[PDB]
């Protein structure tokens, strides 16, 4: 709602580097949401914007009302140059946001492989847990992105995380019926005899008889 | 997804438009039943078909004909039949069959009696049109208790598709398809917000994202956050 | 174990007049009945109760609630009925059996309630209901019905269908290789007419062969009988 | 179609050309008869043709809700619709509506058609009342167990057969137009399975590929694929 809502989201180049030299009160302006120009600049990507911010040395761990700091949101977009920006400055790689998701699970929301290789290289945890008891391979495995799993796999990321109704990646992997993707976390150490809250094993949650091979894919 | 892919296969399959079928007789059904416990459902899948299918789509409530004059039944199934079969294939949708499909024996409110020996009439008019025509008539409903086992006859309902109560499928594409169109932030979330549903059951989830518009028409914020989404989900 | 219990219901319910000497004497008078229950209930503790107390006596038979639940609430007009036939049959034993939307059933529940407390009348007929859990009916019914005694059944499995079973036999014949440990660890809320029914028609299934015993595969045949009706309802 | 007529006729057209006279002089009625095997054909084509060639009515019992208050307000079911019988001379009856969960819930209408043979074998106060048999799983076992077989009649019915898919793969091809390369001994004598109506699923499946292919008539290759098509499932 303040000018640095339009300059940093209406693509404001000269006038916002204009702005931030002029006054440096322009530059840390906070709105009722408790952002300043960086989240708002990478919402709309302006990457020589936040190359200049972080250039000059912005805060990064600022974060809204929520505790939504710019590596959550702006790895929630899936830019690789924002990314490689925020990750060049060394931002809090497992901050912990509202719901408690760190940045991983973002990055392999999106299917964003870069992002992932870059967040998991510089320290972050591949097997953290939100306020969900959730990890990145639930919803990395459930949305269907095979490459995702199999960098996950590079850096040793675990398959049998217990979610808070007691779920697994494979029980998210036969609810969506991934064929292929629950094949291959069976054929890397999935256990198809954790059960949930619901008492009923991978083999039941499956259907088409996709446990008998995922059994199948366990003794052979 | 899948129950348009159900629905899909078993109406376009039949419907391609060839002559061939009145040589060998009309072997495809016609009639498909579906199902779905959020509000009254059946309503976007009739949207998506007419995105994809730009053809005529009778529109009509499943109290339409309820009228004291008791004609509207028949002038509708003539008109409406003779049209189809004489002017192009359409999907006629005749849906809510279960305010109509319940039993009644006392004279006195014996209208839905009057209204079911008219789905007499059509049942047994729909059985001497099983040849030489170019007609498509879905039927669904949102109960499996109110049934009648006329109905159930084979030839008539030949498909019973059930609906899942979180069907996250139905759930993350019709966020894509309410994000394509509207607008968005690089907040926005979907993780939680379509595995939640999975734990606790909910109806009209593309009715609870335009709440969260209307949450976030207020002027005060710029651009909508997961804030009305999870709001949205605990108030309505 | 059922000795004390049914000599207790025997000098409950058998005090009044047949042989009364000893209950218009002292001064006591609890005319109310007891109210059956039974853990496993479905007929043991009620058909067993029911056949065991027509030594000497008038029995009225009431068994189910189906004739109010499977049409419209007609409510207590049966059991105006049965209360004036009741009344034109007052030296006998009013037994309601097998007692199983709520808006009407608390009603007609709360309306047999006050009929069957004797509103109208003083204590002259004994009343005994009968039910399978004695939690499901509400806690209201037991300060105004049940003032005389409440019985439970504390049955010890092996010597309860053992010693049923062994005096039900010991006047009968049967065949051999009875096995007891799949009965006393399976069976549940059936009643004495049931294994007295699965032997009728274990020898009975043997007789259509013409034979005189029963294999332990036949037992364990007429067993699932008893396996699904638990399951059943 | 002819070891099945050949053996219904004594059944159901027995009562047809012999007169009042043959019920105090010869035998009075046929009971009941059970023909055991999947309904894939035939289940109301026999029935249905027979009736017919009678011009009877066709009233069912099929015990369950929606039933069970039309035919009268409350009874046992076998009195209402005996006196609909009384009324209605001419009908002709079929029941058709585990060990464990169907010994019970099909025991119910064991029960109805035990009670039914012994009202038609308890006594007969009008004609032309009869009731068929259909049981097709354990419960055939455990009918047999429960039917008496002294009034029971015996017609072989072939699902688990060929001739009984050559027959009626016969009659389900003089609808439609078939070629003249065509050899039904392999392609309908080697049709296991599930019943008979995979051979009604191999011309409407096989529909499909004969406009698929834009073929006006209907060839042996069709067949092949929708033998493969029905074969996919069950």
């Amino acid at each position: 709602n303040l000018m640095v809502c339009n300059l940093a989201y209406s693509g404001k180049l000269e006038e916002l580097k204009e702005s931030i030299l002029a006054d440096k009160s322009l530059a840390t302006r906070t709105d009722q949401d408790s952002r300043t120009a960086l989240h708002w600049a990478c919402s709309a990507g302006h990457t020589e914007i936040v190359e200049f911010l972080l250039q000059l040395g912005v805060p990064v761990n600022d974060k809204d009302d929520a505790g939504w700091s710019p590596l959550h949101i702006a790895a929630s977009a899936g830019r690789d140059e924002i990314v490689k920006a925020l990750l060049g400055k060394g931002a809090q790689v497992n901050a912990v946001n509202q719901n408690g998701c760190t940045p991983l699970h973002y990055a392999a929301s999106k299917n964003r492989h870069e992002i992932a290789v870059m967040l998991l290289e510089g320290g972050a945890n591949p097997d953290a847990k939100d306020h969900y008891e959730a990890t990145a391979m639930h919803r990395a495995a459930a949305k269907g992105n095979l490459k995702m799993i199999h960098i996950l796999l590079y850096y040793k990321a675990s398959t049998n995380i217990q979610d808070t109704e007691g779920n697994t990646p494979l029980h998210l992997a036969c609810d969506e019926e991934r064929v292929e993707e629950a094949k291959l976390l069976v054929s890397q150490g999935a256990s198809i005899y954790i059960e949930n809250k619901e008492e009923k094993t991978p083999l039941q949650v499956a259907k088409g008889g996709l446990g008998l091979i995922l059994k199948r894919m366990v003794e052979g | 997804d899948i129950q348009k892919q159900e629905v899909r296969e078993a109406v376009e399959l039949p419907l391609t438009h060839f002559e061939l079928y009145k040589q060998i007789g009309i072997d495809p059904p016609r009639g498909v039943l579906m199902y779905g416990p959020p509000g009254c459902g059946k309503t976007m899948l009739a949207k998506a078909v007419a995105h994809h299918t730009t053809a005529a789509f009778i529109r009509v409530v499943g109290s339409e004909f309820v009228q004291k004059y008791l004609g509207e039944g028949p002038r509708m199934v003539r008109d409406v039949f003779r049209l189809a079969k004489e002017n192009a294939p359409a999907i006629i949708f005749i849906d809510e069959i279960d305010a109509i499909a319940t039993k009644r024996f006392d004279a006195q409110t014996g209208a839905d009696r009057e209204v079911q020996r008219i789905l007499l009439e059509l049942l047994n008019q729909m059985d001497g049109f099983d040849q030489n025509v170019n007609v498509k008539v879905i039927m669904a409903t949102n109960r499996a208790d109110t049934l009648d086992p006329a109905l159930l006859r084979p030839g008539r309902l030949d498909r019973k598709i059930e609906f899942p109560l979180p069907d996250r499928r139905q759930k993350r594409l019709i966020f894509s398809t309410i994000t394509s169109k509207m607008n968005l932030s690089e907040e926005v979330d979907l993780e939680d917000y379509v595995a939640r549903p999975d734990k606790i059951s909910g109806a009209d989830i593309n009715s609870i994202c335009q709440e969260s518009g209307m949450l976030a028409v207020r002027e005060n914020r710029y651009i909508v956050l997961a804030k009305d989404f999870e709001k949205a989900y605990k108030t309505v | 174990g059922l000795d004390n219990q049914i000599q207790e219901i025997k000098e409950s319910v058998e005090l009044p007049l047949t042989h009364p000497e000893y209950y218009e004497e002292m001064g006591i008078k609890p005319p109310k009945g007891v109210i059956l229950y039974g853990p496993p209930g479905t007929g043991k503790t009620l058909l067993a109760k029911a056949v065991a107390n027509q030594t000497s006596a008038t029995f009225l038979r009431v068994v189910g609630s189906e004739l109010i639940q499977k049409y419209l609430g007609d409510g207590p007009k049966l059991v105006r009925e049965l209360f004036r036939v009741a009344e034109e049959h007052a030296p006998s034993i009013v037994f309601i059996d097998e007692i199983d939307g709520e808006r009407e059933i608390q009603r007609t529940m709360l309306e047999l309630l006050n009929q069957l407390d004797g509103f109208d009348s003083r204590g002259d007929v004994k009343v005994i209901m009968a039910t399978n859990r004695i939690e499901t009916l509400d806690p209201a019914l037991i300060r105004p019905g049940r003032i005389d005694r409440k019985i439970e059944f504390p049955l010890p499995d092996e010597k309860t269908k053992k010693r049923i079973f062994q005096i039900h036999t010991s006047r009968m014949t049967l065949a051999d290789d009875v096995t007891l440990d799949d009965l006393i660890m399976a069976k549940d809320d059936l009643s004495g007419a049931d294994i007295k029914a699965i032997c009728t028609e274990a020898g009975l299934m043997a007789l259509r062969e013409r034979r005189m015993k029963v294999t332990n595969e036949d037992f364990k045949k007429s067993k699932e009988n008893v396996l699904y009706k638990k399951q059943e309802g | 179609l002819d070891k099945q007529i050949k053996e219904i006729k004594e059944v159901i057209e027995l009562p047809v050309k012999h007169p009042e006279l043959f019920e105090a002089l010869g035998i009075a009625q046929p009971k009941g008869v059970l023909l055991y095997g999947p309904p894939g054909t035939g289940k109301t084509l026999l029935a249905r043709a027979v009736a017919h060639h009678t011009d009877c009515t066709f009233i069912r019992v099929s015990g369950s809700e929606l039933v069970q208050k039309f035919i009268g307000e409350g009874a046992r079911m076998v009195r209402e619709l005996f006196v609909m019988a009384r009324e209605h001379a001419p009908s002709i009856i079929f029941m058709d509506e585990r060990l464990e969960g169907g010994s019970g819930g099909d025991s119910e209408v064991q029960r109805t058609m035990l009670e039914l043979l012994n009202q038609l074998d308890g006594f007969e106060a009008t004609k032309n009342i009869k009731v068929i048999m259909a049981t097709n799983r354990i419960d055939i076992l455990d009918s047999a167990l429960l039917r008496p077989g002294r009034i029971d009649r015996k017609i072989e019915f072939p699902p688990p057969n060929e001739e009984a898919r050559l027959d009626i793969l016969k009659i389900h091809s003089r609808k439609m137009n078939l070629t003249r390369g065509i050899n039904l001994r392999k392609i309908a004598e080697l049709m296991p399975g599930a019943s008979g109506a995979e051979v009604k699923g191999v011309c409407t499946e096989a529909g499909m590929y004969a406009l698929r292919e834009r073929r006006v008539h209907v060839t042996q290759e069709d067949f092949e694929m929708a033998v493969a098509k029905v074969m996919q499932k069950d």
